């Protein structure tokens, strides 16, 4: 057989681990992470569990309002587990696909979180599968066989036996876990009971919500059997200085130079709406400033971009107020 | 073999029985169980009915809030029914899968509770190890015939080392295939407390190759997974079991099938559940429910107690299990900590039990490895109160976390 | 103190102390409990041991203070769902315990309770 | 190539005929059954209909609160039709099966409710066997590890039965098919029942229900007893009244005598109360637990305190559901 | 008015008030 998302788009490239260290004591500056000491400490406890081997059969859940850094914590724990650990970051809505049934999608997600090291090259098992499966647009052109995966599993067993490969349990992140129904939760519960099983992090921003596929309401829309085997970590919303530092490091990452008044107005904008909308505004502001032959982004550019592109709350409220007639 | 999922029963490893006197009453705390007096006596009555074969197509229902001991009670019943009676826990929501139909899921769950005690006449390596000189590996075994030098494969030597076998132990290896099992020692070096026909065995009569009835216990799902290495395998296993029963070398033992969260089963599945329990041989079916009147899934309109159709709930007698008081909660936490190997102070027990009565008992049980790791990182050997309160501040339970999310 | 707010907490506390058979717990537990809501709080959780426990806890300590609370507790217990069940499982020997609780009420009409409604109550209690 | 060859639980072993007799006049003591005189008389009238041949195209419905022995009445009518009258007692929920569709389940029930006598000269020994047994013959963990009776076996068996009927050594006896909780059937199965009743060798149909005006399953219309109108005007409806104290005492005595139990008189009164406001079948369940408890303390009789222990050990339905329901309300 | 305040409209008149006193 032949051999060799979040990183490609960005928005999480600056986080090189949790950075707490000092024997499980959160550091304010740390390795990219800013604030949220309690969630980071709980995550570090989770790493300690994984390293000692006391996580088998359990899983991690992260709650909080959107824009608080659940994916940041997941990426931090992925980085802290090792230099080349796999990290998949799927959503709850990506298991409803026209081509792949929920079983195939969830299996693909799981095999995208079981890395193999070859002597050093680290490759995902599902990447190995896709390599052993037969135009510059093939992403247009799933269902990657049923026997090829068995053959690759046998070959991986052989590669473990004679010593040419090493198995690395990665991290699988499911954003908005309330999207999954009781069908997929059973698959998750059954799949966790394996020796080669990735750590499973779920994220949610919803409280009491009806389980999809059933009629009974449960916390976070998760069945009780799984909910009693979860380490729930709560993330508090950011404050002014934390988001200011986040914007600063992000701008340093995407090569944007900005003034202080623009920084504070951007921080206030992000405080009102979201970290993601404020982050989105940065590239548009930089491109607007380039047209006006300006090197440093002023605050009036922030004015222009905030007037041009709308946030979600305003966009929804405007047209809800439209339907009054 | 041995496809026993050691994650759904590993949480209850202290249970070794029900803890009942000869009169039938329940001691305050014995064999793992420390509370639930009347529920324990009812389970003892159920065990007496099962032993007398008066289980005329009937089932048990355990109705109690979470963190009460329903699964613990089912495990106690399974342990009381026999030395190695199979026990298969199962949650109703797990019957909903796409890659296997509900028939297959209920099938596999049922075959996981029906056990087979197979008594095979084998020539073995049950004897006393006088000398062990890997040269390899020649081992001297002293039995009634005398000392015999026998060859062992390096894998068998690894098994012997893993079994911690020393000079002067009556241990049992397999001669047909090779597998070391620690049975006991020899009476040639027996002390006062080491008697005969016990953990110390006298000079093995006959020879090392004692062609004897070795008792070894399997489950039907174990032979299903040991033969795939469809209904073709089902029929093959059925014929093999028929042949073994016809010889008289194996005994087919009914076990226990636990079904937690019974309201998540369709009436469509409840009909199968009723049909399967009518058979002459069938595991005792113990439901568990923490819900009152609710809609039977699959009917969309008909409400019923505990979501069980009245055709199956007819053959069901109900045991009621309840919350623990803080003293018994402390006792449970202490027993679990002692079983798992964590030293812990009394004030930590008090705070952990307070948390337990605040939300649930299993939540406080699960905050033991986290607190132990936190205390180990801090450089302490035993958990103190500060570690417990810190780990309670870090990790949340579902109810309070949902309350926080809804609060904003 | 453990003030009961739901019928569930009430059932939990009453039955879990029934195997204890402790008296003064029920003594300074039902006094704070409002007598009127006694049926709704009690519901059909009545078992023989706990019923006897209420009987010999009401007979012993509550008589020290004004026996009016005894009267409301005993009268509003008559509206419990499983009571015609209950007045046969009690052995005939210890019905005299309820009779001895009763002579603390019928013999001495101190301030509040009268004879005729007590007689009607006894007629309700079949003894 | 074709060979030949409710009671297992024994909840009605004391039932031997309806007991009315005396030219349709209910007897209070009779043979097994006690009370419910109007129900007995109506059952006897239906029995006369079945005997003469004026029941074709009609069926029987029994409506009453659970615990009033409607299944007992069905068993009695089945017995009084003859000592070898087949009697099936399926439930409405039992037609939804993982392996058998509603067609197969209802057809299996109907064919299991038809008996045939086999005379066998050696003396012509008479052996009464249901059709479904003969079907299952032409096919020890079989109950666990399909059950779909194939169509060709069914047509072969029907042709064989016709041949053996014309030959003059086998005779077909229509049995009694009982459907408990008939409100749980859907319209697609009520249609099958309506079509199957239009046959010459059709068993008597008895349906039992304990619920009033309910939505027909599969539709959105409110109908009495959850039965479509096209089948409801071809029904003889009898209603069973709830028992009283003396009747429950008598049934408890009969069941204890059947199950080898010796109970004191005050214990009988307390068990009658048990069956008085919870359910009679709950007390029937309690008798065996009380018997098992009494042997633990090395006793021969069952005292009232044994009942008081068993009642605390095992819970009836109402208490058990109210417990969890009010817990959930308090949650 | 609802939440329609931007930089231009607020200056013309001179939920979204305190946020508006930063541009
Ligand atoms: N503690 C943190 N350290 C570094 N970046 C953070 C932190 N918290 C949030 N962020 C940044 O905020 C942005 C949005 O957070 P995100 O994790 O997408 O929120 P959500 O939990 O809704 O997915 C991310 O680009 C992330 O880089
Ligand atoms: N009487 C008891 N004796 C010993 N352990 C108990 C007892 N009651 C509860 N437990 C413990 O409580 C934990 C939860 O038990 P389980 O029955 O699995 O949860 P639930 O009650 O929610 O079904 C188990 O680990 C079990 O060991
Ligand atoms: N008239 C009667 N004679 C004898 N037994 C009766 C009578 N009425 C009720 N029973 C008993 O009551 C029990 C319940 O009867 P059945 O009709 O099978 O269920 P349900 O009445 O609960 O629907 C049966 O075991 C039956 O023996």
């Amino acid at each position: 057989v032949p051999e060799i998302r979040i990183e490609r788009i960005g928005a999480h490239s600056h986080i090189r681990g949790l950075g707490l260290d000092d024997a499980l004591e959160p550091r304010q500056a740390s390795q990219g992470m800013v604030g949220q000491l309690a969630a980071r400490r709980a995550a570090g406890v989770v790493l300690e569990m994984i390293r000692e081997g006391k996580i088998a059969g359990r899983a991690v859940l992260i709650a909080g309002q959107p824009g608080t850094g659940k994916t940041a914590i997941a990426m931090g724990m992925a980085q802290a587990l090792g230099p080349d650990t796999p990290f998949t970051a799927i959503a709850g809505s990506e298991i409803f696909s026209l081509e792949m049934s929920k079983t195939e999608a969830l299996t693909q997600a799981f095999r995208r979180s079981i890395g193999v090291r070859i002597k050093v090259h680290t490759v995902s098992l599902h990447e190995i599968d896709v390599i052993n499966s037969r135009g510059f647009l093939a992403l247009f052109s799933g269902e990657i066989k049923s026997e090829v995966r068995e053959q690759i599993n046998a070959k991986v067993a052989e590669w473990r036996e004679e010593g040419k490969a090493e198995i690395i349990p990665g991290v699988l992140f499911i954003d908005e876990v309330h999207m999954l129904d009781i069908e997929s939760f059973s698959f998750l519960n059954r799949a966790l009971e394996s020796d080669m099983a990735p750590v499973l992090i779920m994220a949610t921003n919803r409280g009491i919500t009806r389980i999809r596929g059933t009629s009974y309401q449960s916390p976070h829309g998760i069945p009780i059997d799984l909910l009693d085997r979860l380490l729930i970590v709560s993330t508090t919303p950011y404050s002014e200085k934390d988001t200011k530092q986040i914007l600063r490091i992000r701008c340093e990452e995407e090569d944007v130079e900005m003034s202080e008044d623009a920084y504070t107005v951007l921080t206030r904008i992000g405080l009102e709406t979201s970290l993601r909308y404020a982050i989105q505004l940065i590239t548009a502001a930089s491109l607007v400033c380039r047209k006006r032959k300006g090197t440093e982004v002023q605050v009036d550019d922030i004015k222009r971009v905030y007037s041009l592109f709308l946030d979600e709350s305003r966009s929804t409220q405007y047209m809800k107020e439209y339907q009054d007639a | 073999k041995s496809t026993t999922k050691t994650q759904r029963i590993a949480s209850h490893s202290h249970v070794k029985g029900l803890g009942l006197d000869e009169s039938g009453l329940a001691k305050q705390a014995a064999s793992g169980l420390v509370g639930q007096e009347n529920a324990r006596e009812a389970c003892g009555v159920i065990v007496e009915l099962i032993k007398s074969k008066k289980m005329a197509g009937r089932a048990v229902l355990l109705a109690g809030p979470p963190g009460t001991g329903k699964t613990a009670l089912a495990l106690a019943i399974a342990q009381e029914l026999g030395s190695k009676v199979p026990f298969c826990p199962m949650v109703g929501s797990e019957v909903y899968s796409t890659e296997i139909k509900k028939t297959e899921v209920l099938m596999e769950n049922f075959r996981r509770a029906i056990g087979l005690r197979i008594k095979e006449t084998k020539e073995v390596y049950e004897g006393e190890v006088t000398e062990l000189t890997p040269c390899h590996v020649i081992i001297g075994l002293k039995t009634a015939k005398g000392t015999k030098q026998l060859k062992l494969d390096p894998s068998i030597f690894e098994s012997l080392q893993k079994e911690r076998v020393e000079a002067g132990d009556v241990i049992y290896i397999e001669a047909n295939s090779g597998a070391v099992k620690r049975q006991g020692r020899c009476d040639t070096y027996a002390t006062e407390f080491d008697l005969e026909a016990e953990e110390y065995v006298p000079l093995p009569k006959g020879d090392v190759h004692k062609k004897k009835e070795i008792i070894q216990d399997v489950t039907l799902h174990d032979l299903d997974v040991a033969n795939a290495r469809t209904d073709k395998l089902r029929g093959e296993i059925n014929k093999v079991v028929n042949k073994y029963i016809d010889q008289g070398i194996a005994e087919l033992v009914p076990g226990v099938l636990f079904v937690d969260e019974v309201h998540m089963l369709d009436i469509e599945c409840f009909t199968y559940l009723h049909r399967a329990l009518e058979s002459s041989i069938a595991p005792i079916v113990i439901f568990a429910s923490n819900r009152g009147n609710c809609v039977i899934r699959g009917t969309e309109d008909i409400t019923s107690p505990h979501g069980i159709p009245l055709d199956l709930l007819d053959r069901v007698m109900i045991i009621r299990t309840m919350l623990y008081t803080p003293q018994e909660m402390k006792q449970i936490i202490k027993i679990r900590a002692q079983t798992e190997g964590i030293n812990i102070s009394e004030e930590a027990l008090n705070h952990l039990g307070e948390i337990g009565t605040k939300t649930t008992l299993r939540y406080s049980v699960q905050l033991l490895t986290p607190a132990n790791l936190l205390a180990k990182i801090n450089g302490k050997d035993s958990i103190e109160k500060e570690h417990v309160e810190e780990i309670s501040e870090l990790f949340y339970d579902a109810k309070s976390s949902a309350k926080i999310l809804a609060d904003q | 103190i453990a003030k009961p707010n739901n019928a569930y907490e009430f059932g939990q506390i009453i039955n879990a102390l029934s195997t204890r058979k402790d008296k003064e717990a029920c003594a300074h537990l039902l006094a704070i409990t409002a007598p009127k809501d006694l049926p709704m709080f009690l519901s059909n959780k009545l078992e023989g041991d706990t019923f006897l426990l209420l009987i010999q806890s009401l007979k012993n300590n509550l008589i020290e203070k004004d026996p009016s609370l005894v009267y409301q507790h005993l009268l509003y217990l008559s509206k419990a769902e499983r009571f015609k069940m209950m007045l046969t499982l009690i052995s005939k020997g210890q019905k005299e315990l309820i009779e001895q609780l009763f002579e603390d009420l019928s013999d001495t009409p101190n301030n509040h309770f009268t004879l005729e409604d007590i007689q009607a109550l006894k007629r309700q209690y079949e003894l």
